């Protein structure tokens, strides 16, 4: 499964 | 901007036998950026029902795609793959060579 | 042997044509199993391997939600990178992201990774300790500062060391018929004259899995690296792979040349000869 948190660059 | 030329391979899934159904593949790898036009040709004419894999990329970030269709080789029919990309001054045609 | 789960994300700005392109694909080793395509009609994470279709509706709803969150972040990132690099709206630009985890043959965690690229070159990457960042230029240093203050690496490490390997093991078991197999290459060499004094020797490996393979030519036992044409390993379309390596040699010297094939499905490395 994907990671749940994707912080902006 | 970084640009990388597509490496084009045209080949059948299985060893080709005249009159036996097979799959014609055009694999295009190592290119950047991702916009690319790929067509499979039969006697110079675009083949209509061609599927392709979902866009992905390698460790060095260059993209790769597989275009493929079912086909039945014959003695006379010539098959090829036509690719255009920003790194190519003109469309490149790679002929299928079954004797490699 | 060892195994990996990797997600690949491609984000492309499209000046004057509305929303950017976003494609996500997930792999276990060399087998793709999910995709999301911003331009497709479904707007869903979709199965691409038979062994993932058994996941229930909560799986597909949740993965669709999360891949759209990936898409939303990448949509914003394209604008942020324009600002970091003082780039105009006129050009199309490419963001790529890859993350995942590897396990050994005992299925225990080996390493985790998370790599980010802009316009085809390294931007920022999680280091192997999963605690620090490698920033490729000054703009990526800005991202590094922001990601350190927001403790991004700590959350990523938890995913890579826990969730990623737990689900990789689940996928390996549910798809063991596909994923835990090795197909040894079927090998041969072809010979074709290019003139009355030279011939192409082409060493073939067919119908193998996984894709990792090494083909090498030797002349009297000496590697012929600079004289070998080696094509990229290519998919057959049926879940197996193909590769070949060629040299052009003077006619009559064929017996000096040998091809050597290494693949984890071979009991021992193969040597193919012209005699
Ligand atoms: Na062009």
């Amino acid at each position: 499964i994907l990671n749940a948190m994707i912080t902006k660059i | 901007m970084i640009q990388r030329t597509p490496k084009i391979q045209v080949y059948s899934r299985h060893p080709a036998e005249n009159g036996k159904s097979n799959f014609l593949n055009c694999y295009v790898s190592g290119f950047h950026p991702s916009d690319i036009e790929v067509d499979l040709l039969k006697n110079g004419e675009r083949i209509e029902k061609v599927e392709h894999s979902d866009l992905s990329f390698s460790k060095d970030w260059s993209f790769y795609l597989l275009y493929y269709t079912e086909f039945t080789p014959t003695e006379k029919d010539e098959y090829a793959c036509r690719v255009n990309h920003v790194t190519l001054s003109q469309p490149k045609i790679v002929k299928w060579d079954r004797d490699m | 042997g060892s195994h990996s789960m990797r997600y690949f994300f491609t984000s492309v700005s499209r000046p004057g044509r509305g929303e950017p392109r976003f494609i996500a694909v997930g792999y276990v080793d060399d087998t793709q199993f999910v995709r999301f395509d911003s331009d497709a009609a479904s707007q869903r994470m979709e199965p691409r391997a038979p062994w993932i279709e058994q996941e229930g509706p909560e799986y597909w709803d949740g993965e669709t939600r999360k891949v759209k969150a990936h898409s939303q972040t990448h949509r914003v990132d394209l604008g942020t990178l324009r600002g970091y690099y003082n780039q105009s709206e006129a050009g199309s630009h490419t963001v790529q992201r890859m993350y995942g985890c590897d396990v050994g043959s005992d299925w225990r965690f080996l390493r985790g990774y998370h790599q980010y690229a802009y316009d085809g070159k390294d931007y920022i990457a999680l280091k192997e300790d999963l605690r620090s960042w490698t920033a490729a230029d000054m703009a990526a240093q800005t991202t590094k500062h922001k990601w350190e203050a927001a403790h991004v690496a700590e959350q990523l490490r938890a995913y890579l060391e826990g969730t990623c390997v737990e689900w990789l093991r689940r996928y390996l078991e549910n798809g063991k018929e596909t994923l835990q197999r090795t197909d040894a290459p079927k090998t041969h060499m072809t010979h074709h004259a290019v003139s009355d004094h030279e011939a192409t020797l082409r060493c073939w490996a067919l119908s193998f899995y996984p894709a990792e393979i090494t083909l090498t030519w030797q002349r009297d036992g000496e590697d012929q690296t600079q004289d070998t044409e080696l094509v990229e390993t290519r998919p057959a379309g049926d879940g197996t792979f193909q590769k070949w390596a060629a040299v052009v040699v003077p006619s009559g010297q064929e017996q000096r040349y040998t091809c050597h094939v290494q693949h984890e499905g071979l009991p021992k490395p193969l040597t193919l000869r012209w005699e």
